[PDB]
């Protein structure tokens, strides 16, 4: 089936450039146009840019025109978004979405969306996460001292799903983030891409 | 750049109850060629990308349950769910693709249920945490129906399987 | 047979064989109206190579050349002993007697427009540039403004045509005219076209395809250029024609006529966009240049270090003393460089 | 009083052409400026084009060449031609009449403008 | 008759104060009024006019009522304030005329060049010139009950740099405006005749009501101030002309702050 994946996100400083990439598979990429959209808690969903099938017409948002540049490489079925002069509001989760052929005749809007890449802008430096195992039935793990938001936890390498609770992270007083992952049993693995850390809680 | 507005910001209804959400447009989005109104609705679950439910404001997409119905015209549109299932806990966004693509504010929907009792647990700070100097005890309260139970707390999103919240607090 | 508007009758009809210039055969072959006849080496040897080059298009031979035609200044020796050498002296000689040619067809007046450098579909690197249309340059502007000034100076009629000019020249009324070899059988002396602003006249050479007079004709030809063979010529001609009808009749100024021609030349623009640009040029000539720039812009749019930990409870990887100290601090906060416990 | 009746706005495909017309009824002094502005939802009102009674015209840097404003000889009817329309051109187009009847000041007349929408759909 | 004189003078001061206060309030209360750059100049004028009714007119009125100058050690500062306010008002009128001409002749360039910063700079330049011509010569004894006799050279210089040159500037400005308006009206009339005077008369009447008032109010005062030092004319007529030039301050807003916008503001405010 149609599949879209995104990459290139991470932690960048304000004003720096970033080349977000998107790979599409399962369909004739050269036929369908593409859209880059962004979502953030302060603005919700917000369309960023759009490129046509043949790269003849390109459209950009009102607050991003001139700063961002959308392009595509059809021989390799890839989409690219070069972001420049990144401001403080550009932090968001960016998704790629195809455009059905000739929406004017059939009316089919953007249907397939990718996985999305989270981009955060700030002057602070990256910091690896620290794990603390909280044993008691239920056992948890506290992930603290990590500034970047992108982070995931998997209990027993994903062997079970029932009874797992990954609490949303919150802004710590020291400017960092902290979360908790607890399992109610009748060891885990924490991955952090922005800092490239794969840690074992226990 | 047509702007859209969603009157219901956040509401909670019981399982199986008929719910409806309205959407207001700043101008007409009717196409004179095919005489079709160009408006669509997307569903984004917690931790997932948006999912197209209805397009053209009248035609339901493929694989979408029949409980979702779209109606309206001009600048007033309506999305109705005759029987909201626990799996339907998600955010509904209105979107238009006739003019410049824009998205609305979103309608957060929650599921109301019985008052479930919370399960309480406590965990002192581990030795590895005390080594750095932190002695923040961790309190946990699983299976809250209500969202309310140097301290900071975090609540899990209402799961679409049991419809119960879970809270944690630390020093 | 010779039906009127043959160049315009043939497209809608498609005669077994058509005798017309090669400039129109381009558009005919673009759609497949002319049959690709196979020539013979013996037949190519008996003809000149420049004729084959003129009739060549896309690297294939379409039809057989017949003869080469070029415009020349035909004057009556009974009226003046020597012909004028420069256009600037015609307004004087004329007013000393009291030039007349076909003012309807643009092919007869194009030499004056191109004399000062006017061109269309510039020939660069051996190929025509369809995007580079220089009909609005300073040379064409000067040529057309001089033409309309001469028309307004009571020197040439605004409704004259080939028939009227020929009838006036045969009766000895006009002193000189501009005509090619086809007018000799109906009709004196002939010479090169007069220069304009020091520059020579550039008449188009029309090679038909399926002596002092010849000397003057070949001189006018080598002073000019061979007509292109791209399909965009026919329409272009029509555009120029309108400009002429917009210049001699005084319906609008020179800038407006040239802008109309430029807009009509662009084939990619639809009818609605063409009419919109025409109205924009009509109601506001102050920014006509920017309007033409935007029209061109739209023409190209519709064109078809690392750390590894192996402790008893914490194991994995994460991301020289400057970095080793930071790695040690991170490990301490956790309770290729590798550390184990 | 001065009345401004605007018309010509509506739905149009991208790249097409549109001719808006505003009729001004009432006594208007000779020295006066007639212009078209655009206001988008959420954004502010910006200048699109303007024309003086002397024939001089003025356009913005984003609509120079694409848009063209003009006025009638005696009917005081303002025409605005728009070609190569873009999706970002959808807005409410207002007609501003700046009259200099009082030399010490100027009076601005508006006609509530009209909506204009530019589509972005594909066909064939 | 002295009682009647007092009544009249007080009525004039109260009317000036009320006009200036109403103008200032209507300007600072609404936002669409302050959006226009030219209006800034008016504010300055109003401010100046207000001062004329606060620190200048009441003192002279009470002095003429009492018949002498009771305010000891106050004549110098009072004359300084009077000269400053007069020069400020004259330069405000001049710059207002210049701004109107620049907006009428070339509005496309006026809307881009004339900015609030430029208006503030012009107002500050005018105020600094007024201060330099009023306070510096009086405080340094260069201008020499109380009558404040005046030297010839200083009086001539002040009258030339504060009345004659601004008057000529305003005259040429209004002449250019009238010529442009006449050209436009003639063009419109020719167009109407080809399609098959009241407007010029209206323009002339407007320009008259605008200029001739200030002319007849401030010409004889300066004429006497320039003729008296050379010598004569009596002080009663000089005081009458000074009072006329001061009433011109109250008449200013009726001419420069009485358009449709100001009328609507006054209607919706009260
Ligand atoms: C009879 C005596 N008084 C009053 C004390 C004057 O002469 C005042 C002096 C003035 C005066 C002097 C010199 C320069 C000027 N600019 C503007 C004025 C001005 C105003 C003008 N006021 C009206 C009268
Ligand atoms: O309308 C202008 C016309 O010019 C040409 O035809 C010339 C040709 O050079 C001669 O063979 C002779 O017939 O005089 C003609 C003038 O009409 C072009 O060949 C033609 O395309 C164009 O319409």
């Amino acid at each position: 089936d149609v599949q879209l994946v995104e990459s290139g996100g991470g932690l960048v400083q304000p004003g720096k450039s970033l080349r977000l990439s998107c790979a599409a598979s399962g369909f004739t990429f050269s036929n369908f146009g593409m859209h880059w959209v962004r979502q953030a808690p302060e603005m919700g969903l917000e369309w960023v840019a759009y490129i046509s099938s043949g790269s003849t017409t390109k459209y950009y948002g009102d607050t991003v025109k001139g700063r961002f540049t959308i392009s595509r490489d059809n021989p390799k079925n890839t989409l690219y978004l070069q972001m420049n002069s990144l401001r403080s509001e550009d932090t968001a989760m960016y998704y790629c979405a195809r455009r059905p052929l000739y929406d004017g005749d059939y009316g089919y809007p953007m249907d397939y969306w990718g996985q999305g890449t989270s981009v955060t802008v700030s002057s602070a430096s990256t910091k690896g996460p620290s794990v603390f195992p909280l044993a008691p039935a239920a056992l948890g793990c506290l992930v603290k001292d990590y500034f970047p938001e992108p982070v995931t936890v998997s209990w027993n390498s994903g062997a079970l799903t029932s009874g797992v609770h990954t609490f949303p992270a919150v802004l710590q007083s020291s400017g960092l983030y902290s979360l908790s992952s607890v399992v109610t049993v009748p060891i885990c693995n924490v991955n952090h891409k922005p800092s490239n850390t794969k840690v074992d809680k226990k | 750049n047509i702007m859209l507005t969603q009157s219901p910001s956040s509401l909670a209804v019981s399982a199986g109850e008929r719910v409806t959400m309205s959407c207001k447009s700043t101008q007409s989005i009717l196409y004179n060629s095919n005489q079709k109104t160009y408006l669509a609705w997307y569903q984004q679950k917690p931790g997932q990308s948006p999912k197209l439910l209805i397009y053209w404001a009248s035609t339901r997409a493929s694989g979408v349950p029949d409980r979702f119905t779209g109606s309206g015209s001009g600048t007033d549109f309506t999305l109705t769910i005759n029987s909201v299932q626990p799996e339907d806990l998600a955010v509904y966004y209105c979107h238009q693709y006739l003019s410049a693509w824009t998205f609305g504010g979103g309608t957060k929907l929650e599921i109301k249920r019985t008052v479930a009792a919370p399960s309480v647990f406590i965990f002192p700070p581990s030795d590895e945490q005390l080594k750095s100097g932190t002695a923040s005890v961790v309190c946990l309260l699983n299976n809250f129906y209500p969202r309310e139970a140097n301290s900071q707390e975090s609540v899990t999103e209402q799961d679409s399987k049991d419809s119960t919240y879970s809270l944690s607090s630390t020093l | 047979e010779h039906p009127d508007k043959l160049e315009e009758k043939f497209p809608q009809v498609a005669p077994d064989i058509i005798f017309w210039a090669h400039d129109r055969f381009g558009g005919y072959a673009q759609s497949g109206l002319l049959a690709e006849i196979t020539p013979d080496k013996a037949f190519q040897d008996k003809l000149y190579p420049f004729t084959w080059d003129a009739v060549r298009y896309n690297g294939k031979l379409i039809a057989y050349p017949i003869a080469v035609e070029a415009l020349s200044l035909i004057y009556n020796k009974d009226l003046l002993p020597n012909p004028p050498k420069t256009w600037e002296e015609i307004p004087a000689l004329d007013k000393e007697l009291k030039l007349m040619f076909n003012l309807q067809e643009p092919y007869f007046t194009w030499p004056l427009i191109a004399a000062d450098g006017g061109y269309a579909f510039k020939y660069e690197n051996g190929k025509y540039d369809i995007k580079d249309v220089g009909v609005d340059n300073a040379g064409a502007k000067a040529g057309l403004t001089f033409l309309v000034d001469l028309i307004k100076n009571k020197h040439m009629n605004a409704d004259t045509d080939y028939s009227i000019a020929e009838a006036a020249f045969n009766k000895g009324e006009t002193a000189m005219t501009i005509n090619g070899p086809w007018a000799w059988s109906n009709i004196y002396g002939v010479t090169v076209l007069p220069t304009f602003k020091g520059q020579p006249s550039k008449p188009f050479v029309g090679v038909l395809s399926a002596d002092p007079r010849i000397a003057a004709t070949m001189e006018n030809a080598q002073k000019g250029e061979i007509m292109p063979n791209i399909p965009q010529m026919s329409a272009f001609w029509y555009a120029v024609r309108t400009a002429v009808i917009n210049a001699a009749s005084g319906r609008q100024t020179v800038d407006q006529a040239l802008a109309f021609a430029q807009i009509l030349i662009m084939p990619n623009l639809t009818e609605e966009q063409r009419n919109g640009f025409i109205q924009s040029l009509k109601d506001d000539p102050s920014v006509s240049k920017e309007i033409l720039a935007e029209a061109k812009k739209l023409n190209e749019h519709q064109a078809p270090y690392k750390l590894v930990i192996n402790g008893k409870t914490l194991k994995g990887e994460t991301t020289a003393e400057t970095a080793e100290k930071a790695f040690k601090q991170y490990a301490n906060d956790n309770g290729t460089f590798t550390v184990t416990e | 009083q001065v009345q401004l009746q605007e018309s010509g706005g509506g739905l149009v495909q991208a790249g097409g052409s549109l001719r808006l017309s505003c009729a001004a009824s009432g006594s208007i002094f000779a020295l006066n400026i007639m212009g078209w502005y655009r206001q988008a939802p959420g954004k502010q009102r910006e200048l699109v084009a303007a024309i003086h009674s002397g024939g001089t015209t003025n356009y913005a840097n984003s609509v120079k060449g694409r848009f063209t404003i003009s006025r009638d000889n005696a009917a005081n009817t303002v025409y605005l031609q728009m070609n190569s329309l873009k999706p970002e051109d959808t807005a409410v187009y207002y007609c501003n009449v700046k009259d200099f009847g009082a030399i010490v000041a100027d009076r601005d007349y508006w006609g509530q403008g009209t909506q204009v929408t530019v589509s972005s759909l594909e066909h064939h | 008759v002295r009682i009647l004189t007092a009544c009249f003078l007080s009525l004039l001061i109260l009317s000036t104060l009320l006009g200036n206060t109403l103008v200032c309030a209507a300007v600072i209360r609404f936002r669409h009024l302050r959006s226009k750059v030219t209006n800034f100049f008016v504010i300055s004028l109003a401010v100046s006019d207000l001062l004329v009714a606060v620190l200048v007119m009441p003192w002279k009125a009470v002095a003429e009522i009492a018949g002498f100058w009771p305010f000891g050690s106050f004549c110098n500062i009072w004359v300084a304030f009077d000269i400053m306010c007069s020069t400020a008002s004259i330069w405000n009128l001049c710059v207002i005329s210049v701004d109107r001409y620049w907006a009428i002749s070339s509005p496309f360039r006026y809307e881009r060049k004339m900015t609030p910063k430029a208006a503030f700079i012009l107002i500050s330049v005018a105020w600094t010139l007024s201060v330099l011509i009023s306070f510096i010569p009086v405080q340094l004894s260069w201008h020499k009950n109380c009558d404040s006799s005046l030297s010839r050279t200083y009086a001539i210089s002040s009258s030339v740099i504060s009345f004659y040159i601004p008057v000529a500037i305003m005259i040429v400005t209004y002449t250019r405006i009238y010529r442009i308006a006449q050209k436009q009206i003639r063009r419109i009339a020719a167009l109407e005749r080809a399609a098959v005077f009241k407007r010029e008369t209206k323009v002339l009447k407007t320009l008259s009501v605008i200029m001739g008032v200030f002319v007849c109010c401030w010409l004889p005062f300066f004429i006497l101030n320039c003729i008296l030092p050379f010598c004569c004319i009596d002080s009663n007529t000089f005081d009458v002309f000074v009072w006329f030039g001061w009433a011109n301050s109250a008449l200013n807003p009726i001419i420069y702050a009485f358009n449709a916008d100001f009328r609507k503001a006054f209607s919706t405010l009260l």
